[PDB]
């Protein structure tokens, strides 16, 4: 993590796809360090189908300049997670900030 | 702000202090500044360019 | 060639009609493995491992 | 192979046999400069302050 | 770079330091005193030179 | 040329202490505070994790499905694990547990010369209600650091694809720090005192350590002493 | 846990006063560990007889010139701390240098004694001009154990033998090893102990602290 810092650090790693982000609020279902789980809330959940979002992380795998682009979750079993979450950070990124 | 954060850290307002060298144990003159300072590794690697 | 005839000769090898072409792993460099892809064209039959 | 016994070898032909160091932009006749060779671990060139 | 600011600031003088003003038979107990942490490294002494 | 000896040897946490050295002449507190962090943070005798081999991982940088820290980390983790032996060289642990929640170090199955000084720590954490991981965890005793890159030269068929190597960790030390204040003893001119505040993962004691560092430090001078 | 051990410690005379000495296999970090240890103990603490009280002919004082000598009386006292000498029986010996005539006043002038050796007799004290010239002095050297400047006591106490201690750590390539280091140790010495017998007793009086947690 970045000690010194300005804070677009958060911003930053949110708006880049490297990270993973909610696209619903609720609480994790499931946590791996494959996959992850969420069982959405009903204000947020569509009538239809139910339904819980699955992100589906990407694991160790080539970069364009050779480098590892590996993720891991940064949520743990049964927490509340709200719509606009940081659910696994991605190479670099720290609890939802950039640290190079 | 900066030495204000300092009083609460219990550390001087220079941000300067006495380091030793771990040869000689002598005591080295003047205070050194000693700190954090994010730093990034780069990929220009020497087993690349070599 | 004449000397490269009896080398042979003596030690009874038999030169092989193939040559190798084997990917080797680059000077310096050394990992882990941690995948491994076949295309293969449509027709020829896929080996074993594919 | 790299065998143990070959440093040793090396030690001796670098000895005495200078080696020539040049930098990218090369102005001056100093642009190249000889030096001895010693053996250093590592991939990295060490190159004397002065110069 | 380096090399001068130890050299400048080797040969300087301050106004009043460890040692200041005892005389010394040469260089070697000179380096003795300094590195015994007897005597400051810029103080002004009279030395007997060749 | 009046010798020291140790004195009152404080713990504090089972982490550090503070040891005591008393009868220091002239000068002396420096030129033994110094020379002794030297060998107390640098060569001493440690027993660090080294080679892992684990349920169904082939390789360091793939994921076991059913546990979410990645096989890389746990890796990690395992070198900062922190035990002591006694009689042996290298003992292997076998390590058995399921269930969702933490597996932490006390979970493994205890050795005649096994002491987890630190049964708390965390290797992983289980993610599902059935899932098992057995791992075989080779520990060894040596000294500096070794580098899991320096061990795959001996290699000699070490074909076991799942015996995956970790880097050498062995030190029992963290920071040392020498102090030294005036000693007053009842009658002398002046003499000073060590205090060597020192600290440690608890896999070796003060005592113990500080007697080792003196031992080697006087071994070296042995061909010195002659010509 | 074996422990890597030196060998090969080639020494290179530099005359008669001091020398470089050199050791080979030295692992990490222990060039320094023993070079700054060694350094330390002999610039300090070491065993030697050092001209200390000097009670001269006519002239109690320091700040005045005695008639018949070319020399400043601040001056002789630095000649007289660079004289070397060694004791035997006594704890401290009061000698006596007498001479007269045009000529140079050298150490071997002084009166020899049952335990007096003067390590250097043509060691200049002072010279002596036009006349005879009287020249007297009941010079106390004593006995003791560092370096006592005279202030902290009159002349500073020499009792260091070593002048100038020096280590210097070079990289030294073991047969199979990334770095080990060397030490060179370039001493120097004014001739009242031989600089082997020296390295000898440093390292002695230092391992013999260590008499308590072998």
């Amino acid at each position: 993590k970045p000690l010194v810092g300005t804070g677009m650090e958060r911003a930053v790693a949110v708006d880049s796809g490297v990270t993973a982000v909610a696209k619903r609020g609720g609480v994790v279902q499931y946590v791996d360090a494959s996959r992850i789980v969420i069982k959405v809330n009903e204000d947020e959940m569509y009538p239809g189908e139910a339904g819980i979002d699955i992100y589906n992380l990407t694991k160790y795998t080539r970069s364009n300049q050779n480098t590892c682009i590996n993720q891991m979750p940064c949520v743990s079993l049964g927490e509340p997670v709200e719509r606009g979450d940081v659910l696994a950070d991605g190479p670099s990124t720290d609890l939802g900030e950039l640290a190079l | 702000e900066i030495k204000e954060l300092l009083k609460l850290g219990d550390l001087p307002t220079s941000g300067q202090i006495r380091l030793y060298d771990g040869r000689t144990g002598e005591q080295f003159e003047r205070p050194v500044t000693v700190g954090y300072m994010y730093m990034l590794k780069l990929n220009h690697l020497v087993d690349d360019k070599m | 060639t004449p000397e490269e005839k009896l080398l042979r000769a003596i030690f009874g090898e038999k030169a092989s009609d193939v040559k190798d072409s084997s990917l080797r792993v680059p000077n310096g460099v050394s990992g882990t493995v941690i995948d491994v892809q076949v295309f293969t064209r449509d027709g020829v039959e896929k080996d074993k491992r594919a | 192979r790299e065998e143990a016994v070959v440093w040793d070898i090396l030690d001796e032909v670098i000895r005495e046999h200078p080696v020539l160091l040049n930098r990218a932009p090369t102005l001056h006749r100093l642009g190249i400069q000889a030096f001895e060779p010693v053996l250093i671990e590592g991939k990295a060139i060490q190159l004397h302050p002065l110069v | 770079q380096d090399v001068v600011l130890g050299l400048y600031y080797m040969t300087r003088d301050c106004v009043n330091a460890k040692g200041e003003g005892m005389v010394l038979t040469g260089p070697k107990e000179a380096e003795r005193l300094y590195r015994s942490g007897l005597a400051s490294l810029h103080a002004r002494v009279k030395v007997r030179i060749t | 040329f009046l010798k020291p000896r140790l004195v009152d040897i404080e713990q504090v946490s089972s982490t550090h202490a503070k040891v005591t050295l008393e009868p220091l002449e002239r000068g002396f507190g420096h030129t033994l505070g110094n020379a002794l962090r030297r060998i107390l943070l640098s060569s001493m005798p440690g027993c660090a994790v080294t080679e892992v081999e684990i349920d169904g991982v082939l390789h360091e940088y793939s994921t076991k499905e059913g546990v979410q820290e990645d096989i890389l980390e746990i890796l990690l983790n395992l070198k900062g694990l922190a035990v002591r032996v006694q009689g042996k060289d290298e003992v292997i642990l076998t390590l058995n547990k399921s269930g969702i929640g933490p597996v932490t170090a006390a979970d493994i199955t205890h050795d005649g010369d096994v002491e987890i000084v630190k049964p708390q720590h965390v290797i992983c954490h289980l993610t599902d209600e059935n899932a098992s991981i057995s791992m075989r965890i080779k520990v060894q005793r040596g000294r500096g650091y070794v580098p899991a890159s320096t061990r795959i030269h001996s290699e000699e068929d070490e074909r076991p694809i799942g015996r995956l190597l970790v880097d050498a960790c062995y030190s029992p030390v963290e920071r040392i720090a020498y102090n030294v204040e005036a000693a007053r003893v009842e009658q002398r001119t002046d003499l000073d005192k060590l205090v060597i505040e020192m600290e440690t993962n608890g896999t070796i004691d003060p005592e113990e350590a500080i007697r080792r560092a003196a031992t080697i430090l006087a071994e070296q001078l042995e061909a010195f002493v002659d010509l």
